[PDB]
């Protein structure tokens, strides 16, 4: 049960600081060297820092000055203090452990950092129904579009977990400091229009959670 | 020490051999391979060049020395489709850009669907017309719109999905974003889906209401 659990990833403006807490369990922490590795939105992995069992820090030159790796060996916790952030510092921040000469053997699931001058704007909810009596044949597709929210990410559902097959839920694209996110779903022409469907969507920051059943025509 | 993973994205049919390769800027004692799938941490997979992590099937092998390394799946399985980063920690830790393994399928054309704006969106004073080009293969598609027959390709927010777990097909979501003033200035709104499957496109349209 080796567990690593990252904390405190948020939005903050270019130039502000932030502390990430990674909480270890299921192995003698003080015997392991701990590292932060971040993944950029375009999926490039980048080593950030690493601290010895014996409290020796290691940094690459671009990370020195603005990052401080540190550990609590008694309440087993790892800490990254990030100061004066750029848009480059936007990524998933995974903590992970290596023993000695050995390479990292286990990564936490990571806390998410976004750093930009955009503001907590809530999403807007609109469904998508095409059929007025035509292509009422084999099957039909329904849609659920969310436009202009910040920050990312947002999580949705179809009837609070119902539909596994046929659901497509597309990755947010940025227009200009405004995220838009579509999702679809296919059904037998037997289940619609009969079983009316509602996509539940919830924004993390604004905590907004408006539901919207798919309309008839 | 720049690690270099060519190709950055590739495809193989279950049963085939797959050999990924990692080339180090400069010589290293050991390379290490991480498997990442979408919405997880990277998992350690092969370490110390050769040594398979616990859990990792025997089909996976890790060869190499000095400056060139390769990971070889003997018998590809749908299961193995993920991005595979290589990584060294001999000098300051670094990673490759990772090659991405996708599952090769038979060719499929898409279930296209066009939808005119919701009442609450048209209310707000901005039209967005959505086309769901769903469940095709290959990945490679281009969509073009025609606002009253004339090819208009501005305000178009395209978004693909990661390959499907069940059917191993790709799917796309096109969003033409006009204003109400603009939407109340045309009639025809069509959706040209061009793909490898036919020479003849798969169109789906609506002339505003009714
Ligand atoms: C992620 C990782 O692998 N981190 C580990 C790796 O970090 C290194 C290794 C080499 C250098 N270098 O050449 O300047 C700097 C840091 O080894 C260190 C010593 O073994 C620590 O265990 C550290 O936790």
């Amino acid at each position: 049960e080796v567990k690593l659990v990252e904390s405190g990833g948020v939005l903050v403006k270019p130039g502000g600081s932030l502390k990430l807490s990674c909480a270890a369990s299921g192995f003698t922490f003080r015997n392991y060297d701990m590292s932060w590795v971040r993944q950029t939105p375009e999926k490039r992995l980048e080593w950030v820092a690493s601290i010895s069992g014996g409290y020796t820090t290691y940094y690459p030159d671009i990370m020195r000055g603005r990052f401080t790796i540190s550990r609590d060996n008694v309440r087993n916790i790892l800490y990254l203090e990030m100061r004066s952030l750029r848009s480059e510092d936007t990524a998933m921040y995974y903590c992970a452990r290596n023993y000695g000469h050995d390479a990292m053997d286990y990564w936490g699931q990571g806390t998410s950092v976004t750093v930009s001058s955009a503001k907590t704007t809530a999403p807007s909810v609109y469904p998508l129904a095409p059929v007025c009596g035509d292509t009422t044949g084999s099957s039909v597709t329904l849609g659920c579009l969310v436009k202009g929210y910040f920050p990312e990410p947002v999580t949705l559902t179809w009837n609070s977990g119902s539909l596994s097959s046929g659901v497509h839920t597309f990755p947010a694209v940025l227009q200009s400091d405004l995220y838009t996110l579509s999702s679809s779903v296919t059904v037998t022409s037997s289940t619609w229009p009969s079983q009316s469907i509602t996509c539940n969507v919830a924004h993390p920051a604004s905590s907004t959670k408006v539901d919207k059943k798919i309309e008839p025509r | 020490i720049v690690l270099t993973q060519s190709p950055a994205i590739m495809s193989a049919s279950p049963g085939e051999k797959v050999t990924l390769t990692c080339s180090a800027s400069s010589g290293i004692g050991f390379i290490h391979w991480y498997q990442q799938k979408p919405g997880t941490s990277p998992k350690r997979w092969i370490y110390d060049t050769s040594i398979l992590a616990s859990g990792v099937p025997a089909r996976f092998s890790g060869s190499g020395s000095e400056t060139s390394y390769s990971l070889t799946i003997t018998i590809m399985e749908a299961e193995d489709a993920a991005t595979y980063y290589c990584h060294q920690r001999s000098s300051y830790p670094t990673f490759g850009g990772g090659t991405k393994l996708e599952i090769k399928r038979a060719d499929a054309a898409p279930t296209v669907s066009i939808f005119p704006p919701s009442s609450e969106q048209l209310t707000s004073g901005g039209a967005s017309v959505v086309c769901f080009l769903n469940n095709f293969y290959p990945k490679d598609i281009n969509v073009k719109w025609k606002i009253d027959g004339s090819e208009r390709q501005n305000g178009v927010l395209n978004s693909w999905t990661d390959q499907d777990s069940k059917d191993s097909t790709y799917s796309m979501s096109s969003t033409l974003t006009l204003t109400k003033d603009e939407y109340e200035r045309h009639n025809s709104y069509t959706c040209e889906a061009t793909h490898k499957t036919s020479t003849s496109p798969i169109v789906k349209s609506f002339n505003r209401n009714e």
